[PDB]
């Protein structure tokens, strides 16, 4: 639900200035922030929580 | 006029101003 | 594009040093070059045998997004500036106060070829951003256009059904003759005529009417009540293209581009455009849009309005003053006030200028500008800001046709002086997000052809009524549009109507919203599988082709520019930021 | 930066070559070697006569006299006029 | 950004780049892996087709 | 049909191109190494005859090897394999 | 205006990277002692102003102000100066208010400004101070703007700023429609020669003015004739006054570079029409008749100095003299017989200017360069030439030549023989891309230079100078262009009211001596005491006809504007009128620039930069991601290899191209392995 | 005062009726001091032939339809205003149509008296049904340029004199443009490119000799004013 | 159907300025034919200017000369508003000298043969007792304008000092069409045509000198056959 919060979001400002960007220009970058994950878990391997 | 040698330059100016503009390089 | 010879001289000197050496025009290169370097006229006619069809990278300065270089066929012109096309100066957002763009020279055959193929300045007409086209007509060309089409009643020689002792006088047996009839001082470019073309294809509607089944229009003929312009206007586009018998205002020329890159190959596009800029000048000249004292008409019940809002206003001053209501509660009422007799004053004005005005000329056709420019001009200027940022309450009741007095500029000052600081500050912080940007998504290029996933988003894509009807969701364009479909759309357990895999554009989109489903899970990079980068169904259609991206493109830069280019368009607000640093 | 490769001397001077080793087979065999081991061009070591004639077994005066004939063979125009334009 | 922070703990951890980024082939010369860079279109062979050059 | 003449460095047309190819960018490499080849035709036309071949359209009167190449794929008269 | 100027960044002041936007913004507390006009237009907004008008400064550092005091309503003529806390101590109205001239405000309820910058209707006593005038907010070059009060701030901004941008032209006609702050502007600006004691003219030339003082003594004043300015431009001052006129203390008696008869002249008037023709004047450009070229209308004189000194070396001394190494006769036919090129030869770019040569010392040659002087003759000539050539662009004629020597026992440095400059001037007429404005902030580069006959003429056959945009005016909210342009036709072609059944009703509140007038008399709307456009548009109506009856100019201000290129009329009549323009310092051949290989950098092995050198252009960061988005990676290889930083790749480009060869592979660029070296030096092993 | 650069003529034949001209090189600018009086020459100064009022019986005075036929009246009129017929007789002559029967009409059914020639007999102007029968009293005359609908100087009782516009004109649009052929050497020299599609009466070169011709009397006129002037001079050819 | 071949009436209106008017042409004709002349008379028609002058106290254009009023580029500035016909396309010299106090005006040029200066009343230069004028003037035949023919492509000396020339005999050109436009199609403009020149030629010549440049262009449209 963040991505689909987030392009409405960017989104709302473009479309206040009547400016069109094509939401695969902004899901792209969001694809990009969302990619890591934090550990919680080493396991057994080598992940620093 | 204000200036000895100045060409007629007709204003259009409704007021009159009593102080004229002073030594710009005074500063 | 332009160039003047005296920097092409010094741009391509070692292949024209090469060429004037090989007619023997100099016995060694040493002698070519001081040739050259003292400019015996010949070199001219080599330079001009050299420079043909190769093309030149122009630059200007800042490069905001991916259209900010573009490579043109260079053609040498007299004097020292870049001679440079019209319809490009849009792409690079380039004004001609003195602006300078920079040239730059494809040495190998791998360069060359690309800034012919790739950066050449007709095969890039779209956004990258949102497809619509950026060599639309602007700010002359598009009032020549609205001139040129728009249809007067009452004009000289229309068309009216003038049955007794004569017939209706109004008809035409050709273009041609209409072109002659127009010349002579019979016909007005504008009068609604009876034309009778046989080159033009007609609209759906008359093609369905007269042959349907095969309607190709180089042999047969029909009749047509437009004006002379729309006809004159319709020969510049294509012969497939149909009839459109409108009113050429900035939306519909968008409209028309629009569909007809779409269509059409690039070629054809790059063509019509061209024409299209050729007719919209002749047409602008012979317009008449000059801007005259008299051509601005301050609104005769201005002196009702004002005085009526002056009784508004004194109340809340007697009631601040003897004290009922306190200080930010009398602003709040003033603010209030004045916005409605701001808008009740420009109200006033639309209401009375007649549509033919210049100004308002330029304002309704989409050339340039809004109605509040129209607003400060003649009429009021309304509410100043502070340098706080509140507004004064007094406010400036002037028009600047009438002129401002002294305390009144000395209060507009204020508010543009803010604007333009904003405006220098604003074009660095979006430097900044555009060069942030880009260097967080630069990994993402399209590196298959296809992920083969099964996952992807929903996408909303025009809701209900309480009627039951579908309405059309307002932001499709930008959310929905050339996405291809993840899944399939079929309805009610009838048939599906768009399968898994289809570009989603206007049709199915129409067929999509006929057969009344609304929500479709369409593939996005969101969902992509690939790890380096994503694939090509789930990026879909790049806006800047009209067709299926490839599997090299690097759309994370392309991404990035066109979410930071605008950014210098974005005002700060009217706590919540809700401007470029939201 | 003055001490850069000005980068039109460069070619300049590699059609110079060209040209030179051109006019140099306008020569005979004993010529164009007698010149090249005169000048140096082959090891950038110009040998003197003495040396010149012993790989060539002759006296040191006779490639004094040979040296003579080719400077007066390459001092007329028809080898001169494509190397005078080179200074 | 921080040219010196993000330098010293790659030095710390031997952090090995692997030349397979975008700004990394622009810094370094080599072609981009994007565009006409790539090895699918990076490899062309283009032969004349003999029965073209049984025309020649 | 409905095109226009092209002109200048438009010649062939880019649409009629990218029918041969499957994306532009192939069809740039594509012209590269035609002009590549062209130009050592070129260059090794004086000296004695070797495997470099070409152009197989009639070049003009001072073409770019490049548009050589270019017209040379418009007509259907080379073959080419990706990576 | 470069005096008078206050600067917000200094030692102590605030720095740009320091920069807080509050200290950016106008508050009303500079009405009278700053202008909220004038200003950079840059990243230097607010922080660089200037002083006002009447502005004064305090023996504290504190500004002034000068304000009339008004007791109980009698606006008093004790002009008294005031500083900030004075101003907010009391209420100050407005000079443009009724006033009967004896004091008493005619409406009780008047304009005011209060301490914190509030705006009421004050009762007519409790009012203490008045302004000395209007235009007091406004700075000096902001008060030669005519019509401010219509103009939005940014295009008065514009017009302000690119009223100090005017070169000064060949004859510098002076504005027919003005303020009145060109006379005392010009008279103050110390560019005019102003005659100290009244006399009578003794004599003229072209070089003084030998005056007369009344009681015996004479005085010379010397001219300044053809002086080149800091910026390259000319600083003529030819003598107006005659051979026996008399002149008094105080009189112009000298117009300088941009005056004419004493006032202000930065440019000429030009008829204007406003109609968008053909697209060239699309976009703020500007299209110009030929006559301007024709008849030297818009003609520069710019004046650039060349010079090169003579210093000793280790291995001896630097030489001026005629005799150059390896050169030819026909370049050594412009100098004289030492050195220097005689005043009054027209050189090109690349010509010798002063013939000079070092001793360079003994190197070693090369064994092919050996041979062709033993071929040839030549001697090793062990100077080296490195002479003072004109460079790129650059001709003209050569208008004078000083020299220093050390040996005429003059102030040269330590271990510099002789110090020689020389002064080439040239005559840059007008052309396109050449940068023009009016002055209202409408400025624009020229679009293209149409003949004189494919130019729009009236029906007098007059054809127009410049044809400007439509399309400019409305959306920049400027229309003082306009009104200065329907008030230039009204002064141009003069009017006459016709007082004959009483005079009209706009010409109550005009004054007299202005019902009528004769064609091409100046007159001068001040700033804020201005024109009334309906006084404006009475005077319209009431033109007088040219040579003929006829009368071009309708009461809207639209002529009927036949075409010159097809020739047909067009179809509604458009706005015409007389304008005033100025040539601005922007001019193309500053600003042209090619380099296809010229020096390079010395740590890394880049390209140079900037005009004075060859250099390229930055190909910087946004170039690069636009070329990484086309995904031509081919191109940036090029642009990042070998053009700029593979130094064998840079003349295996030059050899192959003249060669004709392929463009070969590139390799690794220098400012990496610099890089590398960094890196490594910094304690890390980079393999 | 020689031209210094001779400017040539070379056609460029498209269809058997519309033909691209291009004159280069020519002294700038005089393309548009040429190809302006050139295109007007065309239009509005060869003598050519049209209808001018066309007499057709059953319609007296609902000028709406024609008994016993499919097209209506005005579609006959636009119609018969493309008709290209040729004419040496300087008076207005009158021609007649008649057909009996349902079927075509077609252009080579009328019949002309002397002088008068058709050119396109296979052009399609009506369609007879149900037996109908049609009578069409044409005028045809000959004038120049395209005069607009001569209105009823005659009486009202002469109903079939109700008129047509009469494109007399054998030109039908003649456009143009100018260029800027080698603007280095040259010095900006112009190049006019006529374009002139006439209708088959005429040949576009027979078009424009004929407006040369009546140019240069024209201008013959000013030129017989002090023949004895400098101008310029082309030279030979 | 109206034939009625046109005709060129002549109205001498002043000396230098006379008005042709043209009857009766073809309707919309008239606008397009006056045009023609316009742009053939205002660019086209030859003439003679002073192409290079030469003083002898100066050595380049931006001096001053020991005692005239003015500089040396302001009497550039005044010789370009000469006006002089010469007669035959050498160039020939003519010769200005002055010396003591007094205006120099243009009628103290001597001209050879064949030159002619056109008003005396020009105001050259002013002079006094230590000034002296000697100039020197290049007349050249052309037409059109020329810029400033350089003095390094022309072998002249240091002290040749070249001007731009302005061919042009012709002043001021316009027109006024009387279109008639009946109601009974004899219709018929009526080109009212007014050329002013600059006191060098009279306008007949200037008309029939356009006539002849344009009967010498269309004949070649009248030519392909
Ligand atoms: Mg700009
Ligand atoms: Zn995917």
């Amino acid at each position: 639900e963040v991505q689909i919060h987030l392009v409405r979001e960017v989104q709302e400002v473009y479309r206040a200035q009547g400016v069109s960007i094509h939401d695969k220009h902004i899901e792209v970058i969001v694809r990009q922030m969302l990619r890591r994950v934090t550990i919680i878990d080493s396991g057994s391997t080598e992940f620093l929580p | 006029n204000s200036v000895p040698g100045a060409p007629n330059r007709v204003s259009f100016a409704k007021l009159r101003e009593p102080l004229e503009v002073p030594g710009l390089l005074d500063v | 594009c332009g160039l003047p010879k005296l920097m092409a001289l010094e741009l391509f000197k070692p292949f024209v040093m090469k060429r004037l050496v090989d007619l023997n025009h100099a016995q060694n290169i040493k002698s070519a070059k001081r040739m050259v370097e003292r400019q015996r006229p010949q070199v001219w006619d080599v330079l001009e045998e050299v420079i043909a069809e190769h093309p030149v990278l122009l630059n200007r300065a800042p490069t905001l997004h991916r259209l900010g270089i573009q490579a043109f066929e260079p053609m040498l012109v007299e004097g020292k500036a870049i001679q440079l096309h019209p319809l490009v100066c849009e792409a690079f957002n380039a004004d001609f106060d003195g602006d300078q763009m920079a040239v730059h020279l494809p040495l190998s055959a791998e360069a060359q070829a690309e800034a012919r193929i790739l950066m050449l300045s007709s095969n890039n007409i779209l956004s990258p951003a949102s497809g619509r086209p950026l060599a639309m007509p602007r700010l002359d060309m598009v009032t020549g256009l609205y001139y040129l089409t728009t249809e007067v009643p009452g004009d000289t020689g229309e068309y009216q059904p003038a049955s007794g002792d004569h017939p209706e006088t109004g008809v035409y047996s050709s273009p041609a003759e209409a072109i002659m009839a127009a010349d002579r001082g019979v016909l007005s470019v504008r009068a609604k005529i009876k034309v009778r073309l046989t080159q033009l294809r007609p609209p759906v509607e008359i093609e369905a009417e007269l042959f349907g089944h095969s309607g190709w229009q180089p042999g047969d003929a029909w009749m047509a009540e437009t004006t002379l312009g729309r006809v004159m206007f319709n020969e510049l586009l294509p012969l497939g293209y149909p009839f459109v018998n409108k009113q050429m205002h900035k939306k519909v020329q968008a409209a028309i581009i629009n569909d007809l890159a779409e269509r059409y190959p690039m070629i054809v596009v790059a063509q019509t455009v061209d024409k299209l800029k050729d007719a919209g000048f002749y047409w602008a000249t012979r317009s008449g849009v000059t801007v005259s004292m008299a051509d601005v008409l301050v609104p005769p019940r201005k002196k009702e309005i004002l005085d009526h809002y002056e009784e508004r206003a004194d109340k809340v001053e007697k009631q601040f003053q003897r004290g009922a209501l306190n200080h930010d509660e009398r602003n709040e009422a003033l603010v209030e006030i004045w916005k409605e007799a701001t808008d009740e004053v420009g109200q006033a004005l639309r209401e009375h200028y007649p549509d033919d005005n210049p100004i308002i000329t330029i304002v309704d056709s989409g050339a340039t500008g809004n109605f509040t420019q129209t607003r400060t001009l003649a009429g009021m200027k309304g509410l100043v800001t502070n340098p706080k940022g509140e507004f004064i309450p007094r406010p400036v009741k002037s028009s600047f046709r009438e002129g401002l007095t002294v305390l009144e500029y000395f209060i507009n000052t204020h508010g543009a002086r803010k604007g333009l600081a904003d405006t220098a500050l604003r074009t660095a912080d979006s430097g900044y997000l555009t060069r942030r940007l880009v260097d967080v998504s630069q990994d993402v290029i399209v590196r298959e052809h296809d992920c083969q996933t099964e996952r992807g988003i929903v996408v909303e894509l025009a809701e209900r009524a309480p009627d039951g009807t579908l309405i059309r969701d307002p932001y499709i364009e930008t959310s929905a549009y050339a996405r291809t479909l993840g899944t399939d759309a079929v309805d009610e357990a009838g048939n599906v109507i768009v399968e898994r895999g289809q570009d989603l554009g206007d049709p199915e989109i129409d067929a999509l919203l006929a057969a009344g489903i609304t929500q479709v899970k369409v593939r996005s990079v969101l969902t992509c599988a690939t790890s380096t980068g994503v694939c090509a169904t789930c990026y879909g259609r790049s806006m800047a082709t009209g067709k299926l991206v490839d599997i090299g493109e690097a759309v994370g830069i392309v991404a990035a520019q066109s979410i930071g280019e605008p950014g210098t368009q974005l005002t700060m607000r009217t706590d919540i930021t809700g401007g470029l640093p939201r | 930066d003055s001490e850069a490769v000005v980068a039109v001397d460069a070619v300049s001077f590699t059609l110079l070559q060209d040209q030179l080793q051109s006019v140099l087979d306008t020569l005979s065999e004993r010529e164009a070697g007698v010149v090249r081991l005169r000048f140096g061009l082959t090891d950038g070591q110009p040998r003197t006569l003495d040396e010149i004639g012993q790989v060539y077994g002759v006296t040191r005066e006779r490639i004094r006299q040979i040296e003579s004939k080719t400077m007066s063979k390459l001092r007329h125009p028809s080898r001169s006029q494509v190397l005078r334009d080179y200074l | 950004q921080e040219t010196t922070r993000v330098l010293t703990d790659a030095a710390i951890n031997c952090r090995s780049d692997k030349l397979n980024g975008l700004k990394e082939n622009v810094i370094i010369g080599k072609l981009i892996p994007a565009g006409t860079g790539i090895n699918r279109y990076r490899n062309i062979a283009v032969q004349p087709t003999e029965e073209a050059r049984a025309a020649a | 049909g409905g095109y226009d003449t092209p002109l200048g460095i438009t010649n062939p047309p880019i649409d009629e191109l990218l029918d041969r190819v499957s994306s532009k960018y192939a069809l740039v490499i594509y012209a590269a190494k035609r002009a590549r080849q062209i130009n050592d035709y070129y260059n090794q036309l004086g000296e004695g005859i070797l495997e470099y071949v070409g152009p197989l359209v009639e070049p003009g009167l001072q073409e770019k090897p490049l548009s050589i190449a270019l017209r040379e794929i418009h007509a259907d008269l080379l073959e080419h394999t990706e990576g | 205006t470069h005096k008078r100027r206050l600067l917000a960044l200094g030692p102590g002041g605030l720095s740009r990277e320091r920069a807080g936007l509050e200290v950016r913004d106008v508050h009303p507390s500079h009405y009278g002692r700053m202008c909220p006009i004038e200003t950079p237009e840059g990243p230097n907004i607010g922080l660089i102003g200037s002083l006002s008008v009447y502005a004064r400064v305090n023996p504290f550092g504190f500004i002034e102000t000068p304000y009339r005091k008004v007791v109980d309503g009698v606006v008093s003529d004790e002009i008294v100066y005031l500083t900030a806390d004075e101003e907010d101590r009391h209420v100050v109205a407005q000079a443009n208010s009724p006033i009967d001239a004896d004091g008493r405000f005619v409406e009780p309820r008047v304009l005011v400004r209060r301490k914190a910058g509030e705006v009421e209707y004050v009762p007519s006593s409790e009012v203490d101070y008045m302004d000395v005038s209007p235009r007091q907010m406004v700075s000096v070059a902001t008060a030669m703007i005519p019509f401010l009060e219509h103009d939005d701030a940014n295009r008065a901004l514009m017009g302000a700023n690119m009223q100090r941008q005017a070169v000064p032209l060949v004859r510098s006609e002076a504005p027919l429609v003005g303020t009145g702050m060109e006379l005392r502007a010009a008279i103050d600006a110390g560019d005019v020669v102003v005659a100290e004691e009244s006399g009578v003219i003794e004599e003229v030339s072209a070089d003084y003015i030998t005056v007369m003082h009344d009681n015996g003594t004479r005085r010379t004043y010397r001219m300044r004739k053809f002086a080149r300015s800091n910026h390259g431009t000319c600083a003529n001052q030819c003598p107006i006054v005659d051979a026996g006129d008399r002149v008094e203390a105080g009189q112009v008696i000298a117009d300088g570079p941009c005056t004419d008869d004493g006032e202000m002249a930065l440019g000429k008037n030009l008829l204007v029409a406003i109609m968008p023709w053909e697209g060239h004047n699309y976009e703020d450009a500007i299209i110009l008749s030929n006559r301007l070229v024709e008849e030297d209308v818009l003609t520069s004189i710019h004046i650039e100095e060349h010079e090169i000194d003579a210093r000793d070396t280790k291995l001896g001394a630097e030489e001026i003299t005629r005799d150059i190494p390896n050169i030819s006769d026909e370049v050594l036919a412009d100098l004289d017989e030492r050195g220097i090129v005689r005043i009054g030869a027209e050189v090109r770019d690349g010509d010798i200017l002063v013939g000079k040569v070092t001793p360079k010392g003994e190197t070693e040659l090369t064994p092919e360069e050996r041979l062709l002087r033993a071929i040839f003759g030549e001697k090793a000539r062990e100077v080296r030439d490195t002479s003072l050539k004109v460079p790129h662009g650059e001709s003209g004629k050569v208008i004078g030549i000083r020299v220093f020597s050390r040996e005429d026992e003059d102030e040269l440095p330590a271990g510099v023989n002789e110090l020689v400059r020389v002064y080439v001037a040239q005559k840059r007429k007008i052309s396109d891309g050449d940068k023009l404005a009016g002055r209202h902030g409408n400025k624009g580069v020229i679009g293209k230079i149409l003949p004189v006959e494919d130019m729009p003429f009236l029906a007098d056959g007059t054809p127009v100078d410049i044809i400007l945009n439509t399309h400019g005016v409305p959306r920049r909210m400027n229309i003082g262009q306009i009104l200065e342009t329907h008030l230039g036709w009204c002064a141009h072609s003069g009017w006459k009211v016709d007082a004959a059944k009483g005079v009209p009703d706009w010409a109550a509140r005009l004054p007299d001596e202005l019902l009528e007038a004769q064609p091409n008399a100046i007159v001068s709307t001040p700033v804020f005491d201005g024109a009334q456009e309906a006084e404006l548009q009475g005077l319209l109506s009431c033109t007088l006809p040219n040579r003929d009856g006829d009368v071009l100019v309708d009461a809207d201000g639209k002529a009927m504007l036949f075409d010159g290129r097809s020739g047909e009329p067009f179809p509604y009549p458009v706005t015409v009128g007389y304008m005033y323009i100025m040539k601005l310092h922007h001019l193309v051949d500053d600003k042209i620039h090619a380099r296809s290989t010229g020096p390079y950098s010395m740590i890394t092995q880049q390209p140079l930069g900037g005009k004075a050198q060859f250099g390229g252009q930055r190909f910087g960061e946004m170039e690069c991601w636009a070329m990484q988005a086309y995904g031509a990676a081919y191109t940036l290889q090029e642009l990042l290899t070998i053009k700029s930083d593979d130094t064998v790749g840079r003349v295996k480009v030059y050899e192959a191209i003249v060669k004709g060869e392929n463009i070969p592979e590139p390799g690794i660029p220098e400012s990496f392995k610099v890089l590398l070296k960094e890196l490594q030096s910094l304690c890390l092993n980079v393999e | 005062m020689l031209i210094s650069q001779r400017p040539t003529l070379s056609e460029d034949v498209l269809t058997d009726n519309r033909s691209q001209f291009v004159i280069e090189p020519l002294e700038p600018g005089f393309g548009y001091t040429l190809g302006n009086s050139l295109r007007r020459t065309l239009l509005s100064s060869i003598p050519g032939a049209a209808v001018t009022s066309i007499r057709i019986d059953g319609v007296l005075h609902e000028f709406t339809t024609v008994p016993g036929v499919k097209e209506d009246v005005t579609e006959i009129i636009l119609n018969l205003k493309s008709l290209v017929v040729s004419s040496e007789e300087d008076e207005p002559v009158t021609m007649y149509l008649r057909k009996q029967g349902p079927g075509e009409v077609t252009a080579g059914d009328i019949v002309p008296p002397a002088g008068v020639t058709v050119h396109n007999p296979g052009m399609h102007i009506a369609t007879l049904n149900d037996k109908g029968k049609l009578e069409v009293e044409l005028v045809v005359e000959r004038g120049r340029g395209y005069v607009p609908a001569v209105q009823n100087r005659a009486s009202g009782a002469e109903i079939g004199r109700i008129p047509v516009d009469s494109i007399y004109s054998p030109v039908l649009k003649v456009t143009y443009k100018v260029d800027a052929t080698r603007v280095e050497q040259r010095t900006d020299f112009d190049k006019l490119i006529l374009d002139v599609e006439t209708k088959n009466s005429i040949s576009p070169r027979d078009a424009l000799a004929s407006a040369g011709k009546t140019l240069v009397e024209l201008f013959g006129l000013a030129r017989e004013l002090n023949v004895e002037a400098e101008g310029i001079e082309i030279g030979p050819s």
